Parts: structure tokens; C-alpha cells; sequence
């Protein structure tokens, strides 16, 4: 399980490394003048399947590394200036909204926290977080199964870390 | 009681109904969820390109 | 007996049919939504 | 493409009699056997091949067989107005009725005539060529129906078994009765139908009765009528192989579409627009509309309520001039409703078919001419509750073993009796552990 | 002198390729009585491909005609400019089959491949230099999709250097017209996937919407509905029949468009497609046609394709214009929408022109994609498997004739990889 | 070249802008057929600024209308010059906002601007160099009021650098056609002072009184007023069609007229309107012309400049003038009607001046002036808004259909102090 582009230098290199000894061994069997062919399309098509593993784990490691590197922007958001406690209550809201929100009640109770933090500024982007937290909260007190509440959720995630990447909402963001 | 009998039934085959296609519609309201969140992703990338 | 169960039902499907309602007015916003970002998103790449 | 056409009692023949009669008219063949040589109304020298047989200077022969132990009916048929279409020896006649007896109508005075069926059966089917399965007609309330339409169900099952059985089984009512032995024969037929009718189509009079009531506007009606819609429904189900359209079927993919089970083959039919002659021109007629009162629950050929249990296969017959889209949208509407409902078991469970051909009116009738014309066949699970609602008063009349002295003199005993009740009590299990 | 077999299996083959026929036939300017009537000289230098002289200019078609019930081949007959193929063409049965793809594919296909082969062998030894196979049919059917594919599989074993263009109409979600559209589609594809070259697919209810919006039709039937899918199927051929700038033939096409050998299931579109009344109000230019081209209510698939990316795209242009101006065209819509297009490759669109429009016309395109929004197509029909087997429903019809369930976990398994890479390129 | 598109909204839109084409058609030379059938050569030099060429000299205008009822839109197909449009640029939701400014901003529009705005977005796309949107409406009206001023805003939020030019015919306190006049008028005003650019007002009880007494007319229909709209629209849009001495587009009419961004309601005239008993009487010159220019009694609309003074006058002459004749008149004018005009603004008067003049005439002239006496109109509405908001009168249809109880408030605010600040400037 590769996380670094290094690990992923040291895979390729010694996947290139496998595809010269295979070949090398097909071309020193010095045989089948007419299957050789289809030999070197087989091993092109392994090479095909195992290059399109490399890329899968090349996507997890990508989400992956956006997820840890969010979350250390974050840290670097805290390391006692009033700005930086204000960045720490909203890492810490962050933080609940990122925990697995297994009951229902704790996820009613942290969204209520964050509307009522987010309904302090209110000029563009509040409209459409509000308009989601409301549609959770609904889709929750009416009752549908939070397994279904995935996508919204990710939704509601994501515009409020943009909400916290912004100057005037978290009056440091002018950092990074 | 018959006639109270048959309209239960009925009742109770229209609610099951009415479940089914709720569930059918927040499976569709999910996958529409998907495609906002890769929307919205794509519009943060380029923004940060231009 | 079948008198309260007739009451019991039409109430369930009364609650079933609201929230059909209400997650279809929220699937039309999300249509409008869909549309005003494909917009913006053309915008920006175009300024790009 | 050819399907023979077998009537067994009382019932089985009277439809059969309005049948023939509707198709000849369709046809264009005269009461007399050979098609006019001045006027061509339609056109398709192979359209009559399905169901009737030219011979030689242009006398046509109908394929079917009109057997029966009770002459009445069949001797009135022989002296009536359809002498020459029918083959002479094509309509057997025995000597003394089942008389309500399913014993005396299956061990006794079945085994002497069945014999002569099978051998003309198989001399129709030796002409034939193309022979696209059987079709047949019984009142499962009756002594020839359940009697000798059990045993000939068996016998052909055994003989040929490879084709499709569409069989138009007359159930009883829940009221409405001509009889007090209905329980009795009803299960003792059930329990061979079962196993045997490929796809076994349920009728009620009682359900006619309703439909002809409200809609034709004919508060007092005779069989004649129930005979002639049913006609109606049979040439609307078989227009598929009779003619061309733009999207065609036939027997084979009639089964392949509408049997999810081995044996759950119980399919409710209906047929729309039932219209009177004083309102087909002041009502509009579009596949919307004639799909919504199809799909009406009081339309249905049996009476049950078809909103308590969920559909299977829907089968929508379309005839006349319909252009697949409206079909479509309609179709779409008729899903969208909130009454009735699917099972998961079948995500997509419509089937539409289509022909160029308008429903024929029989002169002197009663049913308005239209248009278009949709039958429908839906295989539902409502009919476990018609078999419960049956099993009730057959295991009452067990109870006390009333009127079990007729069977037990002319030749069943009580273990069929109970293997019968067994039987159709696992009918009702399968129904509902299927359906929900 | 290269050439085309033209195969069409099941009732959606048998009318779609009847169009194809009258519309090819107009085209290169021949009459139904069987003669030659094209006044230029642009028209008899390529007959070849479609037609073969038999005696005196009867001009006969190069088809093959298959299915099981002979109400088909009656109707294709009687229909217009069905006067012009062979009868010894018409390879047929006689039973039918009907909805039940183990029933077309075992048990028919047994003794009517043993002579629909050897028609089509004849058929293709007839000719100098083939160029390929050119087979129309459905999916959710019994005598187009298992026949035609038995079909496929054998033509893939017997010719295996030849293109397979697969005209296949797909079941649709909405459109419900039989309930064993699940599992005839699964193992459809659980065959085209392995041998077809590659496969136009096609649907319904997008060319119903395709009348209703683009050309305001009020009862769009059949024979306006493969209209439009004769169409295209007359515009892919464009290069093996007529000259121009840039020719491109289907080897072209393919290596322009396939990536990798799992990847080549092809969405489709027509340009221009404007009403009857407003076809004196628009005006007939690349840069309308272009933007008509690339329009999620224009394709002919239901799969919205901005659903994803590109991962490949082809643009088939017919009269004279500026190989400039279509360049540029192409290459604006890429930066343009450069959002939906996949990065690891550079310039995804092709684009070839040629100097004949079609007739009755002045200028004409066509779009070929193949991109990753067709996953959607195939993942209704996979979760509809899935909730059928599930339950063994309508199972006995296919295992009473020969088929186990090994077929459909295999058919399941195939399905889901591929859509699994589908979303893996995304 | 630069362009100009043309949005109708409402019935007297509609109504409006089709007796608007009909005459820049026939101006232009172009058959209602559709085809051209001129005289001049200098007609067809820039017909690029309202049309299009579909197929073979099938110049089409470039309009949209937009409107909730079909019942205009049919009438508009029926009359005459009906068969120039594009039938796609129709659109319409067939429901009817019932003079409803909520439904008709908050209900129908958010279902109807969605087409609308693409249709708009075509146009310009479909163009190269946008001068700008030209737009008709009410301000009396459910769909006039409501949607035209949503559209404007959408207009503005997506083209921003783009002039727009709207002709609103506004609801005068004694000819009213509704009740509800105040509350669609001040609400639409709310939008129409913070997105449009010039918002030039007119009324119809000025077009009567002009009828009864300068064209002596008995009984005059909605088509003659049209027409003088018609008239005045066209010597708005004549230098960017002909060649002229001197050229005013409308960015310099804008930037001329508008000293503050807030002062954008201009009020117009039009010369020589001359009734047909004294057009034989009368010769015509260009003292003459500037006579019933500044003569209060032809200016359409209900404020009368002698209550009011000047801050800006612009007039678009057409026909080959003297220009030193031109520019001394106006100077007479500002000398001797010295006490109307501002004193920290020397030379309050722009005149341009076209070669062409209109079909027919052989001068003409139009006035467009810019001041402080329009705020008679908005007082007049005001107090009635305050009238009906006193007791809550009519509330409900608009509190129920989606607005709340302060944007009325809001209205009566900017009401009040856009009336404050034209008198702080008077
Ligand atoms: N709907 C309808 N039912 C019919 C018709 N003819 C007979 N029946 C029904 O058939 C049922 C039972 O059949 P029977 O009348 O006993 O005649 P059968 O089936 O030949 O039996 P047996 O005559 O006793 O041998 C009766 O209850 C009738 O209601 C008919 O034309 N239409
Ligand atoms: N576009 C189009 N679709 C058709 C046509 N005929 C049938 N279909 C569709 O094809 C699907 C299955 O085809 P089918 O009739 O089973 O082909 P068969 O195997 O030859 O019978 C159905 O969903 C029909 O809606 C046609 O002529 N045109
Ligand atoms: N100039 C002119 N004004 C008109 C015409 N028809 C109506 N009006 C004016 O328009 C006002 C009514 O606007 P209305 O049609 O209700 O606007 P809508 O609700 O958006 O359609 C009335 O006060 C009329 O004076 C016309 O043909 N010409
Ligand atoms: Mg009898």
C-alpha cells in the first residue's frame, strides 16, 4: 500500500525491471517463430492489467494524501492568538463533522453547533450550507437511514472546509 | 367486516407503495448527490488553476 | 379493531406521501443546481 | 402457426359456438363454410390458416373439436346455424351427462369416449403443420369440464406434453351459484390443472355479469353476452398470429413472459374499452384512457380485487391503429399510479404487443365498433385469495362428508379428496410466500 | 473494392437494416425495380461495396437476413425496395424462438448457423478484399441477440482479421416491452464484450426524445425511428464510398477510438437535426453543426455523456467546408470542455472529412464516442440482474433448455469488471 | 457588426415589438416573407445588427419573446411579419402569471427563465460583437414587471460589461388597466434602478393625448401608438445601421445622459409627428424640428419639463442636415430657455446626426432627455403604493405566493430616496 511518490518510483522501476526479464527470457528461448507474437501480446496484456492496479492504488493513495494533508493544513492552523483559537474551535468542529457520525442525536447536536456558527457572516456561501444542514436535519428527524445520507453528508463537508479556506470566515486563511 | 377487510388490504398494499418509491427516489437523490460533489470539485480545482 | 387499524394506515401513508413530496421539491432544486454549476464551471474554464 | 381449438361441457361449447362465430366474421367465412367470391373484405390468403382449414373448392373447416357427453347442446349445434362449417364428425356427442359428478365425468364414463377424442385430436394435428400449442375451455363447477377436461388434460400432457396448454378455466363465484357440488368438482380439477395447464387463465360469471352490467348498460343479461366478450378476448389474445403489427408475439413468448414459476400460472385477464353503442362516439378513445380502465380494478374477468396483491407479468394486447409511443407514456402513467404495485422479484414486469387490426363487432351485438382495443393479462397474487375463498367452503362441506356418497359409489374413495384439500392448501402457501 | 457484409439478425435488425437499404439504395441512385438510375459518376465507382452486378444491372444487395419467424422476412419482402435482395439471402428457420436468448443460442443455433454460415461464407469469398462485417440486431431479444451472437462468435473464429461494426439496440430502464431484458442483455454482453470489434450501441426512449425535441414529430413510429439509425449507419460509410480531403476507413476508426480492447462501446449521433418548420430558419455551418454534435439531448444513447469523461471521440464530416475551420472547431470544444475530457491523453477528438453530403441535403456529420458516461447503460441492466437472479425468477425457461447459472455468474462477473474499469477512467 | 438583441416581454411586449420589426423591416426593404426586396444598396450595410441569414437570403430577426400566455403568442403568429421569427426563439409557459408580480418573479419564472436565458445565451454566442440587449416591457404587469425585470438581472449577473436599453411602458396614475398597478411598479422599479442601464420610460396617456391633439386623431387603436413607439426605437438604433456626419452609438448616448448611475429613466419624443391635414400645410426644417422637439406637449410621457429642469438632452437627427444649422438651434434653445437647464453643466445638449432618414420623410429627429421633472411619475406611484400598504390592502396574493413583508419596504425606501436624490440634483 503505497503513499508516497517515491513508493510509487520504487514499483514502477521494479515493474519495468520484471517486463525486461520476462522479455528477455521470451526472446532467449529463441522458439516459435510464429507464436512469438502472441506470446508478446499476452505479456502485454499482464503488463496492461498490472499497470491498471498500479493506477487504482495511485487513486487511493491520491485521496488519501488529500484527506491526511487537509488535515495537516489544519494542524498548521493551530501551532495563543486569538485567530488561532478561533482556528482551533473550527478544527474542532471540522473534527466532529469528520468523525463517523454513528448517532443521530450527537449529528443533530453538531450540526446545530456549526449553523449556529456559520449563521454569523452570511453572505453567499451560508445560503447553500445552511440549505444543506437543513436537508440533513430533515432527511434525519423524519427518518431515513443516515447510510443513505452519504453523498449529502460529503456534501455538507466539503463546503464548510471551503468555508473555513476562506479569509474573512477564519481570519488567518490569508496563510495558505 | 368484509367490505372493512378489503379496504385494509388495499390501503396496505398503496403505503408499501409509497415506501418502495421513496426508497427508489433517495437512491436516485444520492447519486445526484455524487454528481454535485464532483461538480463542485472540478469548479474548486479550476478556479485554483486560473 | 379494524376501524383503528384503518386510522393507523391512512396516517402512515399520509406521512409516506409528505415525505415524497418534500424529497421531490429537494431532487428539482438539486436539478437547478446542476444546471447554474455547469454554467459557472463553463465560465471559469473559459477565463482559464 | 396453427393452434387447435378443444371445447369440453356445457360452457366450453357455448363460448366456443359465440367463438367461431366471431371469427368467421372476421374471416369474412360465410355461415355456410366457403368465403364469397364477389366481395374481399381484408386481405392475407395465410390470415385463416391459424385457425381454419380450406379443403379443396374453397370449404373451410374449422380445428376445433366440440366433445361432450350430454347430445342437447351438440345436437342443437348440429341443427343450427353453423351445420356446414363444422366437420360433421368433429363434434362428438356421448349418450347419458356427467351430471355434476367429477367421478363419473373422470373414471366411469370418461374412459369410452377419450379414446375417440385423442384419435381425431391427433388426425387435426397430423393436418395441421405449424401447431403452436392447445387451447381449452371447461367449467371447473361442472361433470364434463373438471371430469373429461381432467382426464384429456392428462392424456394429452402424456401424448404431446413439448406444447403450450392455454387453458380458459370457468371458476364459481363467491355468491353467484348454479350448483352445490361447485366446491367439490372446483378442487377436484384444481388439483390436475395445476400441474398440467401450462397457462391456466381464470373466468367468473359473476365478474361478467358486473362488467356487462355497468358498462354495456345491459342490466338483464343471458350467457349470449358473457360468450361473445370472451370471444372477443380470445381474438384479441391469438390477433398476434393472425396478423401483422408492429411489434407481434406469439404463444411462445406468451409463456416465456408471464410464468415466473413452474407453477404459478394464475393470470387474471380483462379487456378495454367494454363500451356501449350510446357512448362510443361522445367518449374519447386513446391508449391513456382504454390503459386506465384496464387496468380499472372492477374490469377484471374474476371477481377479486387484484389492488391486495402484486403483479408479476403484465401482458397489454394493443388493436387497431396505435403508434407505440402513446403505449409507452401510458405505460409509464400506469407504473407511476399509486394503487397498484410491483414485487422485486420483477423489477420490469410490462410486456406490450401491437397489431394493425381493429376489433370486429359482431352484427346484431352489442359491443359498440371502435378503433383500438387493449386485452390485458397480468399474473397477480390475488388469486391465492379466490382459491382461499374456495377452500373455506370446500373443507366446511368436508366436514361433514355431504354429498361424498355419489364420489365413493361411482369410484373415488376420500385419500384424493384429502390429497386434493393438501394440495390446494400448497397452492395457497406458494402464492403467499411468493408474493410478499 | 474493399467490402462490407452486411448481417441483420432479429425483428430490430430486420426493419433497421431494411432502412439502411432504402436509404443506401437511394443514395448511390437506384430504383426498386433492381437498375441503375445515379446520374453522376461518383456513384457507380463504388456500387461494389454494397452491391453486386448480378445480369444486366440487377444490382443486387451483399445482405444476409436471420431470425426464426417468417413474418420478418414476409414483411421485408412486401415492404419498398424489398424487391432487390436475393431470396437465396434469406437463411431462415422456421419455428421462432421468442424472448428466450438459451432458446436462439442452443438449440436454433445449432441447425440454422450450419447454414447461416455458409451463406455468409459464400457471400464473403464472392468478393476480392473484404473490409469487414457490418451486423445489425437487439439485445433484449431471442432471435437477434443470442442468434446474432452465436453469429458473432463464429464469424470472429472463422474471419479473424476482419472490422465487426455491432448496430446492437440496448433494453431500456423506461421502456419496458418484455421482462427478460435483464438477462438477455447481461449475456449479450457477456459475448460482445469478447469478440465484437466494437459495438455502436443504440437504445429507444433517447430517439424518442431525439423526435420529440429535434424534430417535433407528434407520433414518432418505427419507420421514422430507424430512419434516423439508418442514418448514421449510412454516415459511418462514408469513406469507403466516397472521396475527400481526409479518408478514414473503419481500421481507422477503431485504432482512433480504442484505446484498449475492453474499451470500445460506442455512443452515436447525427448532424444536422432540425424540425420540418424551422429547417428554413437555421443556418447550415460547421459551427452549428459542431455544437448540435456535442449536445447531451443529441446522442442516441441514455447515458447523459457529460456523466464522466471522453476518453475518445470522432467526427465524420460530409461536403465541402475548411479542414481549418473543423480543426479549430474540434480543438475549441476540447479547451472548452476540457473538464470532460480525460488528461493522459492529448487531442481525443478525430475528425475526418469527405467531399459528398449525403442526398438531399448540402452538408452532414456524425459523432462516434467513446467515453466513460456509457457505464450507466449497462449498470441499470446489471442491478436489474442482480435483483432478478437474486430470485431464480423466470430461471426455468433458460435452465429447462440447456443453460445453467454458471452462464450468469460469468455474464454478472464480466459485466462488473468492465464497468469497474469504466469508472476506473474517470 | 455590433450587435443588438431584442427581448420582448409580456403581451405589451409582444404586441409592441411586433409592430417594431414590422417597421424596421420594411425600413430595411425586407419582404415579410422573409426575403429582401429593397431598392438602395445602403440598405443592406448593416441588417448584421437585427438579423440573421438562415438559408439563401433568409434574413431573420434576432428576438425572443417571452411570455407566460400562448393566447399573445398566438396572436403575434397570426399577424402580419409573423412568418420572419424563428419558431425556436418562442417560448412560453402556457400557464399565465395573472398580473401576479410574485408568481410571476418567484413561481412561473424560476420554471420559465431556465429556456429563456438559454434561448438569450444562443443569440449571443451565436453573435461575435455584442454592443448590448434590447429589451420591452410593462411595469403593470405579472410577467412584464416580474419576469422582464428577472431577466434583466440575470442579464446583468452574466454579461455585465454588456449596455443594456429596456423601453418600459409604465402604469400612469389615470389610464391604469389594473389595481395593482403601485405594488408591480415599485417592486420592478427596485431591480430596474440597480440592473438596467437605461431604463427609458413611457406611458400611454401621453401617446393619447399626443393622438387627440398633434396627429388630431378620433379613434386611435393600440397599433398607432406601437407604431410611434416604433418610430422612436428606431431613431434610437440609426447610427449603428447608417453612415452619418456624426455618430452617437448607444454607449455614447449613455455615458452623455447619465451623470450619476442612479439616473438612468430617460423620457423621449419624437419629430416630426404631424397630423395629415398639416403635413401639406407645414414645411419642414430643422428650426421647425427643434420646435416640436422641446414643445412639452409631444414628449411621451406624463412629467412636464416645465416643473422640472434639465440635466441632460441628447437629439438624433436624420436626414443630411446643416450642422452648424444643428448645433446654433440647440444653442438658441439652451439661451433662451435659459432658467430649465443646470448651471454646473455648460452645454447640457449632444446632437448627432444620421444621413438616412426614415422611409417616407425626408427629416426627422429624436429627443431623448434626461431630467429632473420625471420624478412626478415616481411620486405618483409612491403615494399610491403608500396608499395600498396603509391597510394591508392585496397583501396576501403576493405574501402567500413567496415574498415576505419587508420587500415592500424596501421598495417604499428606494422610492423615497430616488425621489431624494433627483431633488437634491434639481
Ligand atoms: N359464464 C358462463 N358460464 C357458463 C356458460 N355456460 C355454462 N356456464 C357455467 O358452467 C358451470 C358448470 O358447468 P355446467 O353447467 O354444470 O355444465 P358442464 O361443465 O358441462 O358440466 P355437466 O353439464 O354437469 O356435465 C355452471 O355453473 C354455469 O354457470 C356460459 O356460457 N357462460
Ligand atoms: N427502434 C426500434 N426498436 C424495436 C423495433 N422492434 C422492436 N424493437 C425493440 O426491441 C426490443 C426487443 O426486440 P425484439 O422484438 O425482442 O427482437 P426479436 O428478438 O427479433 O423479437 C423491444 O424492447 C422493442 O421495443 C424497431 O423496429 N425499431
Ligand atoms: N403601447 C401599448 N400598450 C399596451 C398594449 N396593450 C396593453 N398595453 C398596456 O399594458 C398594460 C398592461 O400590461 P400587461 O399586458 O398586463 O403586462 P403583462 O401582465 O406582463 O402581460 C396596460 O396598462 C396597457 O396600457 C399595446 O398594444 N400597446
Ligand atoms: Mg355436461
Amino acid at each position: 500500500h503505497p503513499r508516497t511518490a517515491a513508493d510509487f518510483e520504487v514499483l514502477y522501476n521494479e515493474l519495468e525491471a520484471w517486463r525486461l526479464q520476462e522479455t528477455r527470457k521470451i526472446k532467449e528461448a529463441g522458439l516459435a517463430k510464429e507464436q512469438e507474437q502472441q506470446v508478446l501480446q499476452q505479456l502485454l496484456h499482464k503488463e496492461t492489467k498490472l499497470l491498471q492496479t498500479i493506477d487504482r492504488l495511485k487513486i487511493n493513495a491520491n485521496q488519501e494524501n488529500k484527506e491526511a494533508r487537509i488535515q495537516h493544513t489544519l494542524n498548521e492552523m493551530s501551532k495563543h492568538t486569538p485567530f488561532t483559537t478561533r482556528a482551533k474551535e473550527l478544527q474542532q468542529l471540522y473534527n466532529g463533522l469528520n468523525l463517523p457520525l454513528l448517532t443521530v442525536d450527537e449529528r443533530l447536536d453538531v450540526l446545530l453547533h456549526v449553523k449556529w456558527t456559520v449563521k454569523e457572516f452570511d453572505c453567499d456561501l451560508t445560503r447553500e450550507l445552511v440549505d444543506l444542514i437543513d436537508r440533513e436535519a430533515d432527511l434525519l428527524n423524519r427518518g431515513r437511514n443516515p447510510k443513505m445520507l452519504e453523498g449529502l453528508r460529503k456534501r455538507i463537508s466539503s463546503l464548510f472546509l471551503n468555508f473555513i479556506e476562506t479569509p474573512e470566515f477564519n481570519p488567518e486563511a490569508v496563510r495558505f | 367486516n368484509e367490505a372493512m377487510k378489503g379496504e385494509i388490504a388495499v390501503t396496505r398494499r398503496a403505503a408499501y407503495a409509497a415506501e418502495e418509491a421513496v426508497q427508489k427516489l433517495e437512491k436516485q437523490k444520492m447519486e445526484q448527490d455524487f454528481r454535485i460533489d464532483t461538480l463542485q470539485d472540478n469548479l474548486k480545482g479550476t478556479q485554483q488553476q486560473l | 379493531w379494524n376501524q383503528e387499524e384503518l386510522e393507523q394506515w391512512a396516517l402512515a401513508e399520509r406521512q409516506k406521501a409528505e415525505d415524497n413530496a418534500a424529497l421531490e421539491k429537494y431532487r428539482h432544486a438539486d436539478d437547478g443546481k446542476v444546471k447554474e454549476l455547469t454554467l459557472a464551471l463553463e465560465r471559469v474554464s473559459k477565463q482559464v | 402457426r396453427e393452434v387447435i381449438s378443444i371445447h369440453i361441457g356445457q360452457a366450453g361449447i357455448q363460448v366456443g359456438n359465440a367463438c367461431w362465430e366471431l371469427y368467421c366474421l372476421e374471416h369474412g367465412i360465410q355461415p355456410d363454410g366457403q368465403m364469397p367470391s364477389d366481395k374481399t373484405i381484408g386481405g392475407g390468403d395465410d390470415a385463416f390458416n391459424t385457425f381454419f382449414s380450406e379443403t379443396g373448392a374453397g370449404k373451410h373447416v374449422p380445428r376445433c373439436i366440440f366433445l361432450d357427453l350430454e347430445p342437447t347442446v351438440v345436437d342443437e349445434v348440429r341443427t343450427g346455424t353453423y351445420r356446414q362449417l363444422f366437420h360433421p364428425e368433429q363434434l362428438i356427442s356421448g349418450k347419458e351427462d356427467a351430471a355434476n359428478n367429477f367421478a363419473r365425468g373422470h373414471y366411469t364414463i370418461g374412459k369410452e369416449i377419450v379414446d375417440l377424442a385423442l384419435d381425431r385430436i391427433r388426425k387435426l394435428a397430423d393436418n395441421c403443420t405449424g401447431l403452436q400449442g392447445f387451447l381449452v375451455f371447461n367449467a371447473v363447477g361442472g361433470g364434463t369440464g373438471s371430469g373429461l377436461g381432467s382426464l384429456l388434460l392428462e392424456r394429452l400432457s402424456v401424448d404431446y406434453g413439448k406444447k403450450s396448454k392455454l387453458g380458459f378455466t370457468v371458476y364459481p363465484s363467491p355468491q353467484v351459484s348454479t350448483a352445490v357440488v361447485e366446491p367439490y368438482n372446483s378442487v377436484l380439477s384444481t388439483h390436475s390443472l395445476l400441474e398440467h395447464t401450462d397457462v391456466a387463465v381464470m373466468l367468473d360469471n359473476e365478474a361478467i355479469y358486473d362488467i356487462c352490467r355497468r358498462s354495456l348498460d345491459i342490466e338483464r343479461p343471458t350467457y349470449t353476452n358473457l360468450n361473445r366478450l370472451i370471444a372477443q378476448v380470445i381474438s384479441s389474445l391469438t390477433a398476434s398470429l393472425r396478423f401483422d403489427g408492429a411489434l407481434n408475439v406469439d404463444i411462445t413468448e406468451f409463456q416465456t413472459n408471464l410464468v415466473p414459476y413452474p407453477r404459478i400460472h394464475f393470470m387474471l385477464s380483462s379487456y378495454a374499452p367494454i363500451i356501449s353503442a350510446e357512448k362510443a362516439y361522445h367518449e374519447q378513445l386513446s391508449v391513456a384512457e382504454i390503459t386506465n380502465a384496464a387496468f380499472e380494478p372492477a374490469s377484471m374477468m374474476v371477481k377479486c380485487d387484484p389492488r391486495h396483491g402484486k403483479y408479476m407479468a403484465c401482458c397489454l394486447m394493443y388493436r387497431g391503429d396505435v403508434v407505440p409511443k402513446d403505449v409507452n407514456a401510458s405505460v409509464a402513467t400506469i407504473k407511476t399510479k399509486r394503487t397498484i404495485q410491483f414485487v422485486d422479484w420483477c423489477p420490469t414486469g410490462f410486456k406490450c404487443g401491437i397489431n394493425y387490426q381493429p376489433p370486429t363487432v359482431v352484427p346484431g351485438g352489442d359491443l359498440a365498433k371502435v378503433q383500438r382495443a387493449v386485452c390485458m393479462i397480468s399474473n397477480s397474487t390475488a388469486i391465492g385469495e379466490i382459491f382461499s375463498r374456495l377452500d373455506h367452503k370446500f373443507d366446511l362441506m368436508y366436514a361433514k362428508r355431504a354429498f361424498v356418497h355419489w364420489y365413493v359409489g361411482e369410484g373415488m374413495e376420500e385419500g384424493e379428496f384429502s390429497e386434493a384439500r393438501e394440495d390446494l392448501a400448497a397452492l395457497e402457501k406458494d402464492f403467499e410466500e411468493v408474493g410478499a | 473494392m474493399r467490402e462490407i457484409v452486411h448481417i441483420q439478425g432479429g425483428q430490430c435488425g430486420n426493419q433497421i437494416g431494411a432502412k439502411f437499404w432504402e436509404v443506401v439504395s437511394d443514395e448511390h441512385g437506384i430504383d426498386p425495380t433492381g437498375t441503375y438510375h445515379g446520374d453522376s459518376d461518383l456513384q457507380l465507382e463504388r456500387i461494389n461495396v454494397y452491391f453486386n452486378e448480378a445480369t444486366g444491372g440487377r444490382y443486387v444487395p451483399r445482405a444476409i437476413l436471420m431470425d426464426l419467424e417468417p413474418g420478418t422476412m414476409d414483411s421485408v419482402r412486401s415492404g419498398p425496395y424489398g424487391q432487390i435482395f436475393r431470396p437465396d439471402n434469406f437463411v431462415f428457420g422456421q419455428t421462432g424462438a421468442g424472448n428466450n436468448w438459451a432458446k436462439g443460442h442452443y438449440t436454433e443455433g445449432a441447425e440454422l448457423i450450419d447454414s447461416v454460415l455458409d451463406v455468409v461464407r459464400k457471400e464473403a469469398e464472392s468478393c476480392d478484399c473484404l473490409q469487414g462485417f457490418q451486423v445489425c440486431h437487439s439485445l433484449g431479444g431471442g432471435t437477434g441477440s443470442g442468434m446474432g451472437t452465436l453469429l458473432i462468435s463464429k464469424i470472429r473464429e472463422e474471419y479473424p482479421d476482419r472490422m465487426m461494426l455491432t448496430f446492437s439496440v440496448v433494453p431500456s430502464p423506461k421502456v419496458s416491452d418484455t421482462v427478460v431484458e435483464p438477462y438477455n442483455a447481461t449475456l449479450s454482453v457477456h459475448q460482445l464484450v469478447e469478440n465484437a470489434d466494437e459495438c455502436m450501441v443504440l437504445d429507444n426512449e433517447a430517439l424518442y426524445d431525439i423526435c420529440f425535441r429535434t424534430l417535433k414529430l407528434t407520433t414518432p413510429t418505427f419507420g421514422d425511428l430507424n430512419h434516423l439509425i439508418s442514418a448514421v449507419m449510412s454516415g459511418i460509410t462514408c469513406c469507403l464510398r466516397f472521396p475527400g480531403q481526409l479518408n478514414a476507413d473503419l481500421r481507422k476508426l477503431a485504432v482512433n477510438l480504442i484505446p484498449f480492447p475492453r474499451l470500445h462501446f460506442f455512443m452515436v449521433g447525427f448532424t444536422p437535426l432540425t424540425s420540418r418548420g424551422s429547417q428554413q430558419y437555421r443556418a447550415l455551418t460547421v459551427p452549428e453543426l459542431t455544437q448540435q454534435m456535442w449536445d447531451a439531448k443529441n446522442m442516441m444513447c441514455a447515458a447523459d455523456p457529460r456523466h464522466g469523461r471522453y476518453l475518445t471521440a470522432s467526427a465524420l464530416f460530409r461536403g465541402r467546408m475548411s479542414t481549418k475551420e473543423v480543426d479549430e472547431q474540434m480543438l475549441n470544444v476540447q479547451n472548452k470542455n476540457s473538464s470532460y475530457f480525460v488528461e493522459w491523453i492529448p487531442n481525443n477528438v478525430k475528425s475526418s472529412v469527405c467531399d459528398i453530403p449525403p442526398k438531399g441535403l448540402k452538408m452532414s456529420a456524425t459523432f462516434i464516442g467513446n467515453s466513460t458516461a456509457i457505464q450507466e447503460m449497462f449498470k441499470r441492466v446489471s442491478e436489474q440482474f442482480t435483483a432478478m437472479f437474486r430470485r431464480k425468477a423466470f430461471l426455468h425457461w433458460y435452465t429447462g433448455e440447456g443453460m445453467d447459472e454458471m452462464e450468469f455468474t460469468e455474464a454478472e462477473s464480466n459485466m462488473n469488471d468492465l464497468v469497474s474499469e469504466y469508472q476506473q477512467y474517470q
